[PDB]
RNA sequence: GGCUCUGUGGGUGCUUGGCCGCUGGCCAGACCUACUUCAAAGCCACCGGGGGUACCUACCGGUUGGGGAAGCCCUAGCGGC
RNA sequence: CGCAAGGCUGAAAAAUUGACGGAAGGGCACCACCAGGGGUGGAGCCUGCGCGCGCGCUACACUGACAGAGCCAGCGAGUACUCCCUUGGCCGAGAGGCCCGGGUAAACUCUGUCGUGCUGAGGAAUCCCUAGUAAGCGCAAGUCAUCAGCUUGCGUUGAUUACGUCCCUGCCCUUUGUACACACCGCCCGUCGCUACUACCGAUAGAGGAAGUAGGUCUCCGUAGGUGAACCUGCGGAG
């Protein structure tokens, strides 16, 4: 098995790459179907390729399928993105703090289809093993400071990308009363999501909403009772767990439950959570003279 | 990986297992077998709205139910075990002042 | 190619074409019908082909040491052993050509390793 | 899946390679697969936690098959030999090596002796008898084995076919057979025909699963289904 | 005495003869070249993909000059349609 | 450059598909039951968060101390790594370097000496946990965010108790759909909205108020006509 998975992955490089070289082409394709139903005169290069020509006669639908939406891109979601619901397992560091396993408790109660699992004395390639072996979607690893946490991992599997973030002004669902709190409702949330417009800021929305089960499609817009929010300035993405009832046609009632986070993405590797030896797609570049002007996401 | 599965219809008759056989002098099915229709009662009759007559209903349970016996009570609770299945799925001055 | 570019039934069969070519390894990509056009090749087939797809996984030295070998009957492909030089390893059975069970080459491979295992 | 849905239930996994064999259990309370990743799992399904046992073997798993009284599992692997587990404490109970015990063959194209060669010396497909003591066992060779569960002897062999136009049916082939071009049964012989529908050589190059060509000249042996 | 190689015979599938112009002959062979009334039914027959076709070839439809089977007719003929 | 770019104005709906429930029946959950375990909360240290609160760390004796003997790991290699600051003295015109003083495991096993001796294991509550899990143990590293009051790896030793149940606490879903055989099941319930129609009430043909319902073939013959020998048609007859 592992040889498959190694050898998907070696597979899938090697489209990208020749992905990259086909949409270096590519561009220069579009720009003859624009010219050819329009009229305008376009490049002698263009007009004189005729590789391109027989090529272009060849695959012009694909052009126009994508310009219609009808396909998607050769990702690691796309595959399976809402056939299958991903089910997910949280886990702590090595020596777990009870206020870490406690909110650890609390995510694998975000998430609907979660499971946790104690470290104990699991090593980390068998953990990769053990999750390529029973089919997991997404493995998330904490890191603690002194019961407060500092850093998720959310790694996709079984070769997808990892994002590891740093979180600040947590606040844990296991300080305020039961009496106020409650068991949290586990139901198919929705997810809202403000601030992204760059391909890094797609790229991220798609990891991150490719957690959580995909919802029926019938009556979505009005019925589901919980929300998940993902905003972002100064690509600092924050997330908030709401749960709200709609009190009228035109004003809605809000109730926080969740933790709150301030989440700051400082990886995003193109391969799993073992492999730090994998091809970086983007870090928080910081010891720059200009890392803390540009603002990506 | 073999296919993306395509709507395939067959269409069955009400001849008898005996007639979807293979050629041979005597049938291995016995005396019951063999008057198996092929098809099931659903199928060669199951009473529905498309299929009820003018003025009675056929109910959940396939029974008809007439529209002028029924009472203003079950009328409805009918109206509302439907409407539960939809759900799931310038003037004069005397004219103001008077 | 021929159909108009806008067809459904040309869209299906093109995507069709191009998943079964590349689930049949013949291929390397998946989104040009112009690599089906002129990529498509005997010698795509033939380097698809068992003793070649097997110098690729470094089973042997050379294609000419593979083909004496799964003629010798040493190779297994999933659990059935092969002794014809010309099945098409598919990109499903590339993960599962092996040797065979008690083989002599096996022997050598876990000496030199040095983990032989003779129970 | 369920049959009285119609959709999907479930996707078990656990296993690191292709399921290969399944059995239900009699009483109808245990699965249990048999993977190439040299194991096999005793899935315990509709108990209201679903759980798994592994089991480990030697090799790659070939067949499993349910004594009648569910107490007892017997799984085939593919160094040719029976393993006998007990489905309640899952530990081996007896063991069978039965690769000399099956071995026999020499088909055409095949440079090894029959004693030496590797791919018929296993059981594709075992089964238990009704009374609940007597294991049949066949694989891609000239015999079916039958086994006894308790004792572990083997209780008789049979030939499935003394037919020479099949391949693999006796194990000592002769150099009056073998010519100077290679075996006489290996020379193309469709040119000398009357008909062109059979002179034509509509075969596609190495498929070992059927093609509708099937040259098919001497079809091996092998005792697919018991 | 041992290793290695090489050759011959038997076996590796259930035992009814060697040959021929075979109901008879021959294994030493023998005879040698005769006999004849009327050519033939048709179909099919695997070359890798896209592409040009001037030439040749295949197929179809014609054109000049001959050619006359067959069919039809009757003034009967070296006939006539 | 032009349009945008002129204020009956002065902060805090849709609905024939809609609103909210109830009863029954399922499924799931160490935020539930059940059996056990372990924290925190007692004393001291401190990061952090808002004097207080937790998180870690240390100490608190039978699981003892002392001395011998034996025997086990894994991840780790950037011409790179050092804990101070000083009394003196050597060689230093001067800046310094020297020399001497002061402040590859833990564990485990076996063998003996001695004997409980300020030399006391944490309340109410609340939280977590079900197999290489809890817990004990040390070694390494310090990886662009976080982390030395620590963080993350890595190995070692490795149990008790459930592994059933929806009874309590909750959460979800059925009562519509999405598939056909056998087989079963058999019209869940309430309060309103909206719509059509019907009539009613009272102010000025009229906007509101209140309410309900939804069966003569074949052959032959005699004829008459047709294109005549014949042949066809129609009719009437016999076989």
């Amino acid at each position: 098995m592992l040889r498959k998975q190694a050898r998907q992955r070696r597979d899938y490089l090697y489209r990208r790459a020749l992905l990259l070289r086909d949409a270096e082409i590519a561009e220069k394709r579009a720009k003859l179907r624009a010219a050819l139903a329009s009229g305008k005169p376009l490049d002698p290069k263009i007009a004189n390729d005729k590789e391109l020509r027989k090529d272009f006669d060849y695959d012009v639908s694909r052009d126009i399928a994508k310009e219609q939406g009808e396909i998607d891109i050769d990702d690691e979601y796309s595959e399976l993105s809402g056939i299958v619901d991903p089910r997910v397992l949280v886990t702590t560091s090595r020596d777990p703090s009870s206020r870490l396993m406690a909110f650890s408790k609390e995510i694998r109660l975000m998430f609907p289809t979660a499971i946790r699992l104690n470290r104990g004395n699991l090593i980390l390639p068998d953990l990769v093993m053990s999750a390529q072996r029973e089919r997991l979607s997404d493995i998330i690893l904490l890191h603690e400071h002194r019961g407060t946490p500092t850093a998720i991992t959310i790694s996709h599997f079984p070769h997808g990308p990892t994002l590891m973030a740093s979180l600040h002004n947590v606040v844990l669902r296991a300080d305020i009363p039961k009496s106020i709190k409650g068991t949290v409702s586990e139901s198919y949330p929705h997810l809202i999501f403000e601030g992204f417009r760059t391909p890094l800021g797609q790229r991220v929305v798609k990891i991150l909403k490719h957690l959580f089960p995909p919802r029926d499609p019938t009556n979505n817009a009005k019925s589901g009772n919980r929300v998940i929010t993902f905003v972002n300035q100064d690509d600092c993405i924050e997330v908030r767990h709401h749960v709200y009832v709609r009190t009228n046609y035109n004003s809605v009632e809000l109730s926080e439950v969740g933790p709150r986070f301030t989440m700051r993405p400082f990886s995003i590797t193109m391969g799993t959570l073992e492999n730090k030896d994998a091809d970086v797609e983007w870090h928080l570049s910081q010891y720059t003279r200009t890392g803390r002007k540009k603002n990506y996401f | 990986k073999p296919k993306p599965p395509a709507p395939t219809l067959t269409v069955v008759s009400d001849v008898a297992t005996v007639a979807m056989e293979d050629a041979q002098p005597a049938t291995a099915q016995g005396v019951a077998g063999g008057e198996t229709s092929m098809i099931a009662p659903q199928e060669v009759y199951a009473p529905s709205k498309d299929t009820a007559e003018k003025g009675e209903v056929v109910t959940k349970a396939g029974i008809p139910i007439a529209k002028q016996e029924m009472s203003r009570e079950e009328k409805l609770r009918r109206r509302r075990r439907e409407k539960e299945r939809i759900r799931k799925a310038v003037q004069s001055s005397g004219a103001y002042k008077l | 190619s021929l159909l108009p570019p806008d067809n459904e039934v040309r869209r299906k069969h093109e995507t069709l074409l191009l998943d079964k070519l590349y689930d049949m390894g013949i291929l390397s990509t998946k989104a040009k019908l112009s690599a089906v056009e002129h990529n498509v090749t005997v010698s795509a087939f033939a380097r698809r082909r068992l003793p070649v797809v097997m110098t690729r996984l470094r089973m042997a030295e050379t294609v000419q040491a593979a083909t004496k070998l799964i003629e010798q009957g040493h190779v297994r492909v999933g659990v059935e052993e092969v002794r014809d030089p010309a099945f098409l390893v598919t990109r499903n059975m590339e993960d599962f050509v092996t040797w065979t069970v008690g083989s002599k080459i096996k022997q050598n491979i876990m000496k030199y390793r040095d983990k032989l295992d003779d129970f | 899946w369920s049959v009285q849905t119609g959709q999907l239930l479930d996707r078990l996994s656990g296993h690191e390679g292709p399921v290969s064999s399944l059995a239900f259990a009699p009483d109808g309370s245990v699965l249990v697969s048999g993977s190439w990743d040299r194991t096999a799992r005793i899935w315990s399904i509709f108990s209201r936690t679903q759980t798994s046992e592994p089991l480990q073997l030697q090799s790659d798993v070939l067949d499993v098959a349910f004594r009648p009284d569910s107490k007892q599992i017997a799984i085939s692997t593919l160094d040719g030999q029976l393993t006998f587990w007990s489905v309640s404490e899952a530990q081996q109970v007896s063991g069978v090596d039965g690769r000399r015990d099956v071995s026999g063959g020499r088909r055409i194209t095949d440079r090894r002796t029959a004693a030496n060669v590797a791919g018929t010396k296993n059981f594709n497909t075992i089964r238990y008898s009704m009374d609940g003591t007597c294991l049949l066992a066949g694989g891609n060779s000239k015999y079916i084995c039958l086994y006894s569960t308790t004792t572990m002897v083997l209780l008789k062999k049979f030939t499935v076919s003394v037919n020479l136009s099949l391949s693999g049916t006796q194990e000592f082939l002769n150099s009056k057979l073998m010519t100077e071009a290679g075996p006489v049964g290996l020379l193309d012989d469709q040119g000398e025909a009357s008909d062109l529908e059979d002179r034509i050589d509509r075969s596609l190059p190495g498929s070992k699963r059927g093609d509708p060509g099937a040259r098919k000249k001497f079809p091996e042996v092998r005792v697919s289904g018991v």
